[PDB]
RNA sequence: AUGUCAGCGUGU
DNA sequence: GGAAGATCGAAAAAAGCACACGCTGACCCGCGTGGTGGTG
DNA sequence: CACCACCACGCGGGCGGTAGCGTGCTTTTTTCGATCTTCC
């Protein structure tokens, strides 16, 4: 009646309650529109994590062609990830006190 | 826990609907398939 | 104009979707590798698709819309890189058509020599993804 | 006033706008828009005013 | 030794 | 004199919609593939 | 020994289709593009 189980997720997935229940806690915490978060979550647009010395900043959403162009031109150290793991890395990188 | 999502015998050889069990089975199927795709080094057009 | 897309067809309905798409003047391509399979006879000559539930489609989006293709009998869905469906270069599919038994040609030979279909389709998808990345 | 508000200026533009309304995301093509508008109200197999 | 859906009805 | 803050109106999405009881039916994967098995 | 019949079954998903499916409620919150205005 009491013992619970667990499944080890192979890839991170967003918790729907925090993502969808308006106002979105993920969006409010990261100051990003719900459309951008929901489109980077379901694998349709890349999002930057480490802006680096390139022109693009930290929290920028990029389409496929934009990401490929950035990798062609400034393809040295900038990080542009895809999906829920990208959002998890973005949340981890951000510091709360500053 | 299983007791909070029980499988009810239907005294006819079949069982009840068990909605939570169905959703859990769906999630387990997807997780196992994703693991299989990842361990085969599948391209980023399919694992996505 | 003319392009190439990838279609994941319904399980076990590859030939039905193939003939339905041929009826619609869409150029359907599915590799058919002939090898030896373990059957009641030892290593009988069997022709098998490179991997089931996958087919390349050549059709002009203006001539035939994608909604019609998605509604074609025997096909399940498209394969899209992002929101828009993926576009396959003509060079790679032409090379695949040319190299029936066998850099890129080494990749085709490696794909053909593997006897595990679940790995065959993953290797082929890796090759086509590499070619798409090189093209774009 | 409705014409002033209306952004379309040609038959193809109006058909494209209607298709964009009906099927979001799908690329509005001439053939697709024409087929959709023809089948909406002027096809016996889809529309039946008894 | 359930659940759900649909319908009917009773008392307010 | 053009970008940013204010407005604002419409479109969309979510949340809710009394209690208690009685009775009835109807249902509770799939499906097409591959493996297996008796057979004349 | 192919040969037809029978059962596991497995992964699979929206379903079936050569597309759409929806159409008689009210209130609250968001949000997002269009206007404006206004101000540095």
């Amino acid at each position: 009646r009491e013992r619970m189980g667990h499944i080890e997720l192979a890839s991170p997935t967003a918790h729907i309650w925090f993502l969808k229940s308006l106002p979105s806690r993920i969006g409010l915490l990261l100051d990003m529109p719900l459309r951008d978060i929901e489109r980077v979550l379901y694998f349709e647009s890349y999002v930057v994590i480490e802006g680096g010395m390139t022109n693009l900043e930290r929290q920028q959403i990029l389409t496929e062609e934009q990401y490929l162009d950035a990798l062609e031109e400034f393809g040295d150290e900038f990080d542009a990830k895809m999906g829920a793991e990208a959002i998890q890395a973005l949340l981890k990188s951000m510091d709360l006190e500053q | 826990p299983p007791d909070l999502r029980p499988l009810v015998p239907l005294d006819g050889g079949r069982f009840a609907t068990s909605d939570l069990n169905d959703l859990y089975r769906r999630v387990i199927n997807r997780n196992n398939r994703l693991k299989r795709l990842l361990d085969l080094a599948a391209p980023d057009i399919i694992v996505r | 104009m003319q392009s190439w897309y990838l279609l994941y067809c319904k399980r076990g309905q590859l030939q039905r979707a193939q003939e339905h798409l041929e009826r619609q003047a869409v150029n359907c391509l599915a590799p058919m590798i002939t090898l030896e399979k373990i059957v009641r006879g030892k290593r009988t000559a069997v022709s098998e698709p490179l991997c089931p539930n996958y087919l390349f489609v050549e059709f002009d989006p203006e001539v035939i819309h994608t909604t019609t293709i998605n509604a074609t009998r025997g096909v399940s869905h498209f394969v899209r890189f992002g929101a828009s469906p993926a576009i396959v270069p003509s060079a790679v599919i032409h090379q695949l058509s040319v190299y029936k038994p066998k850099g890129a040609f080494e990749g085709f030979q490696a794909i053909f020599t593997e006897p595990d279909g679940e790995a065959r389709c993953m290797l082929l998808l890796n090759l086509i993804n590499k070619e798409i990345k090189h093209s774009v | 006033e409705t014409l002033r508000v209306d952004p379309t200026n040609d038959r193809l533009s109006a058909l494209v706008e209607i298709y964009r309304m009906m099927r979001p995301g799908e690329p509005p093509t001439r053939e697709a828009a024409e087929s959709l508008f023809e089948n909406l109200f002027f096809s016996e197999d889809r529309y039946d005013l008894s």
